[PDB]
C-alpha cells in the first residue's frame, strides 16, 4: 500500500516533465506492489505504457497498455480510457497494424 | 464503490466496417459510369 | 549535473562533488542510482581526504536499490565520518546488516570459532557492544537480558549479571526463560556451567537452581565440592534442598555416579 | 501532447505504401512508384525502396 | 565583481594558454559560490547568468578542439542550469544553438532513445517555430526513411552555424552506410552510378570500398556474390527446441503445479 500509490504518484509529473525517472523506473525495486488493488494497478501499466511510448514503443508495450486496459473498470471512459483508448492503438500505428 | 478519480471531466458495427473501406469514395455513382461510357 | 565533473583529477572536485552528496541526495539520488558507481575508484585511489565520506553516499543509494552488503561493506569503510550520526532513519538500515552478518557469522564462530574466525572491520563488533552499552545504559534490561544472548557471548552476558539494573531475582529467572528456548545442549552447557559458579559466588547461593543445573549439566563432583561446602557449614537444613531435590530429580547412574565423590 | 508520437508516422506510412504496392504490382518501373506515391523524386526514390 | 577573464573571451585564442586560467578560473568560480543553483538570493544572479554565460562558452570552444569528453561536462552542467525553475533569461542566441547542437552531436552519438527524451522540453519549438531545431529533428527524421540525397543536402545547407563535426560524423555514419548498400541483390553496376552514389567523381575511395567489400573493382563492373544459400532445411534446431517445449506442455499437464 506504500509500495502502490507511491509510484504513479510519483509518476504523474515526472511524466508531464522530462526528468530521467523513466530509467530509474527501469531499475526501480517497486516497479511490483504485488496486487496493488486493481485500479493503481490497472492504471500502472498505462503510467509504464507512456514511459515506452515517450522512449520508443518497439511493441513491447501495447501489451501493457492492453492489459492496463482490460483491468480498468465500468465508471466511464472520459477519464483516461479515452487516452488509453487512443494511446494504445497510437503505439500500434507505430508498427503498421 | 468506483470513486474512480477524473484528470479530464448490431446496429453499428457492420455498418462500421464498411465504413472503414467505404470511406471517401465518389459517393453518389449513378453518372460516374455513365459518363466513363464515352470517355472510357 | 554534479555527476560531470567526477573526471577533474584534483583532488579538491571531488570533495566538492561529495559536498553535493548528502543534502540533494533525494532528487538526482534517482539519477546516479545506477548510472555511475565511482566510489571505489578514489576509494581504493591513493588520492585520500576523499573516500572516506565517498563509502557513506554509497551505502545510501545502494541500500534503497537491494545492493545490501554492498551497502555494508562501504558501511563498515565508511569510517568515523559513517557512524557519527544515530539520529536519522538510516542508521536503522545499516545496523540492520551489520548486526546481521555479525550473528549469523558468530553462529558459525559457534560452530568453529577456532581458525578461520572473522576478519572483523573494527565497527562490526564496535557498534555492538557500543549500542549494547547504549542498552545498558537506556535502562532497558529485557533487552539487556537478550543481545547478550544474541552475540552468542558468554562473558558479556556474564557481565551484564553486574548492570545498572541489581540483582534480586534478575539474571536468575533468565534460565528459567532460556531454559525453556534453549536451543541445544552446545550453547547451553557453556553458559549454564558460568552462571552457576558465580551463583556459589554469590551473597546468598542459591541452592536448587545449581542442583537443578548440575543434573542438567552433569557434574557429579561439584555438588560434592559443595556439599562438602555444606558439610563444613554443618547446618543439613539448607544441605536439605539441595539433596532430595537431587534424589528426587537425578538418576540411578547420576546418583550412582556422585555417591564415590559424596563418601570421599 | 501526443503530438512528437504523431510527428513520426510518415516512416509507417511509406512502409505501408511500399508493401502495399510491392505486394500489389509485381515489375514495376521505380518511375512510376514516385508519382503515384507522390514522392516527387524517383531519384532517391531508388533509396526509398 | 571578480571577474578576471574579461579580455580574452570573444577573440579567437585557440587552444592558447588561456585555458588553463580559464579552468582555474571556474575553479575560483566555486570557491565564492557552489555552482548549486542558488535557491536563495534570485537577486544575486553574477553567480549564475554571469558564471553560466562563461561555462557555455567553456562548452562552446570544447567542440573546436575536438574536446569529447569534457564536452559534455561543460553541456551537462548547462542543461542542470536551465532545469531552473527561477526566472532567468528564458533562452538567449544561444540555447537553440547549443541545446540542439547537443541535440546533433547526440544525434551523432548513435543514441536515439536519448534524442527523444528531450523532446518535453520543447513542445512547440519543433514545428510550430524554431526552424534552427527544427532542422536537426527533421534531419534525423529523413535519417529515419530511406531519404539519402535530402540528408546530404541538409549537409552544406546548416542556416545556424558551422555543426561541421557534427556533420562528419554524419558523413562517416552514413559512409559505411552508403557502403552497406553496396552489398543488396543489384546487378553489374558501372563505374559511374555506384562511383556517384556517394560524393565522388573518380578517386580510390571506390578502391577503398571496392576492395573494403566486395562488388569487386573489373572491367567497369561491380561484381554480384548474392548467394544466400547456406542457412535454411535445418529440421535438428526445431527438433531440439520444440523436444524442449513438448516436455514443456507436459510439465503443467499432468503433474500439478
Amino acid at each position: 500500500d506504500g509500495q502502490a500509490t507511491l509510484l504513479n504518484l510519483l509518476l504523474r509529473n515526472y511524466l508531464h516533465y522530462s526528468l530521467y525517472d523513466q530509467a530509474e523506473k527501469l531499475v526501480s525495486k517497486s516497479v511490483f506492489p504485488e496486487q496493488a488493488n486493481n485500479n493503481e494497478w490497472a492504471r500502472y501499466l498505462y503510467y509504464t505504457g507512456r514511459i515506452k511510448a515517450i522512449q520508443l514503443e518497439y511493441s513491447e508495450a501495447r501489451r501493457t497498455m492492453t492489459n492496463a486496459l482490460r483491468k480498468a473498470p465500468q465508471h466511464t471512459a472520459v477519464g483516461f480510457k479515452q487516452t488509453v483508448h487512443k494511446l494504445l492503438i497510437v503505439v500500434e500505428l507505430l508498427l503498421g497494424e | 464503490m468506483s470513486e474512480k478519480k477524473q484528470p479530464v471531466d448490431e446496429d453499428n458495427w457492420d455498418d462500421d466496417n464498411v465504413e472503414d473501406d467505404f470511406s471517401n469514395q465518389l459517393r453518389a455513382e449513378l453518372e460516374k459510369h455513365g459518363y466513363k461510357m464515352e470517355t472510357s | 549535473g554534479i555527476i560531470s565533473l567526477l573526471d577533474e583529477d584534483e583532488p579538491q572536485l571531488k570533495e566538492f562533488a561529495l559536498h553535493k552528496l548528502n543534502a540533494v541526495v533525494n532528487d538526482f539520488w534517482a539519477e546516479i542510482s545506477e548510472s555511475v558507481d565511482k566510489i571505489e575508484v578514489l576509494y581504493e585511489d591513493e588520492g585520500f581526504r576523499s573516500r572516506q565520506f565517498a563509502a557513506l553516499v554509497a551505502s545510501k543509494v545502494f541500500y534503497h536499490l537491494g545492493a545490501f552488503e554492498e551497502s555494508l561493506n562501504y558501511a563498515l569503510g565508511a569510517g568515523d565520518l559513517f557512524n557519527v550520526n544515530d539520529n536519522s532513519e538510516y542508521v536503522e538500515t545499516i545496523i540492520a546488516k551489520c548486526i546481521d552478518h555479525y550473528t549469523k557469522q558468530c553462529v558459525e564462530n559457534a560452530d568453529l570459532p577456532e581458525g578461520e574466525k572473522k576478519p572483523i572491520d573494527q565497527r562490526l563488533e564496535g557498534i555492538v557492544n557500543k549500542m549494547f552499552q547504549r542498552c545498558l545504559d537506556d535502562h532497558k534490561y529485557k533487552q539487556a537480558i537478550g543481545i547478550a544472548l544474541e552475540t552468542r557471548r558468554l562473558d558479556v552476558f556474564e557481565k551484564t549479571i553486574l548492570e545498572s539494573n541489581d540483582v534480586p531475582g534478575m539474571l536468575a529467572y533468565s534460565l528459567k526463560l532460556c531454559m525453556s528456548l534453549m536451543q541445544n545442549k552446545q550453547f547451553r552447557n557453556k553458559v549454564l556451567r558460568v552462571l552457576v559458579k558465580i551463583y556459589m559466588n554469590l551473597e546468598k547461593p542459591d541452592f536448587i537452581n545449581v542442583c537443578q543445573c548440575l543434573i542438567f549439566l552433569d557434574d557429579p563432583q561439584a555438588v560434592s565440592d559443595i556439599l562438602e561446602k555444606l558439610v563444613k557449614e554443618d547446618n543439613l537444613l539448607m544441605a536439605y534442598q539441595i539433596c532430595f531435590d537431587l534424589y528426587e530429580s537425578a538418576s540411578q547412574q547420576f546418583l550412582s555416579s556422585v555417591i564415590q565423590n559424596l563418601r570421599t | 501532447g501526443t503530438y512528437t508520437l504523431i510527428i513520426r508516422l510518415r516512416h509507417n506510412v511509406i512502409k505501408t505504401g511500399v508493401r502495399m504496392i510491392s505486394l500489389s504490382y509485381s515489375r514495376i518501373s521505380l518511375a512510376d512508384i514516385a508519382q503515384k506515391l507522390q514522392l516527387d523524386s524517383p531519384e532517391d526514390a531508388e533509396f526509398i525502396v | 565583481m571578480y571577474e578576471q577573464l574579461k579580455g580574452e573571451w570573444n577573440r579567437k585564442s585557440p587552444n592558447l594558454s588561456k585555458c588553463g586560467e580559464e579552468l582555474g578560473r571556474l575553479k575560483l568560480v566555486l570557491l565564492e559560490l557552489n555552482f548549486l543553483p542558488t535557491t536563495g538570493t534570485k537577486l544575486t544572479k553574477q553567480q549564475l547568468i554571469l558564471a553560466r554565460d562563461i561555462l557555455e562558452i567553456g562548452a562552446q570552444w570544447s567542440i573546436l578542439r575536438k574536446d569529447i569528453p569534457s564536452f559534455e561536462r561543460y553541456m551537462a552542467q548547462l542543461k542542470c542550469y536551465y532545469f531552473d525553475y527561477k526566472e532567468q533569461l528564458p533562452e538567449s542566441a544561444y540555447m537553440h544553438q547549443l541545446l540542439g547542437l547537443n541535440l546533433l552531436f547526440l544525434l551523432s552519438q548513435n543514441r536515439v532513445a536519448e534524442f527523444h527524451t528531450e523532446l518535453e522540453r520543447l513542445p512547440a519549438k519543433d514545428i510550430q517555430t524554431n526552424v534552427y531545431i527544427k532542422h536537426p529533428v527533421s534531419l534525423e527524421q529523413y535519417l529515419m526513411e530511406g531519404s539519402y540525397n535530402k540528408v546530404f543536402l541538409a549537409k552544406g545547407n546548416i542556416p545556424a552555424e558551422s555543426y561541421t563535426f557534427f556533420i562528419d560524423i554524419l558523413l562517416d555514419t552514413i559512409r559505411d552506410e552508403i557502403a552497406g548498400c553496396i552489398e543488396k541483390a543489384y546487378e553489374k553496376i558501372l563505374f559511374t552510378e555506384a562511383t556517384r552514389i556517394l560524393f565522388f567523381n573518380t578517386p580510390k575511395k571506390m578502391t577503398d570500398y571496392a576492395k573494403k567489400r566486395g562488388w569487386v573493382l573489373g572491367p567497369n563492373n561491380y561484381y554480384s556474390f548474392a548467394s544466400q544459400q547456406q542457412k535454411p532445411e535445418d529440421t535438428t534446431i526445431p527438433s531440439t527446441e520444440l523436444a524442449k517445449q513438448v516436455i514443456e506442455y507436459a510439465r503443467q499437464l499432468e503433474m500439478i503445479v
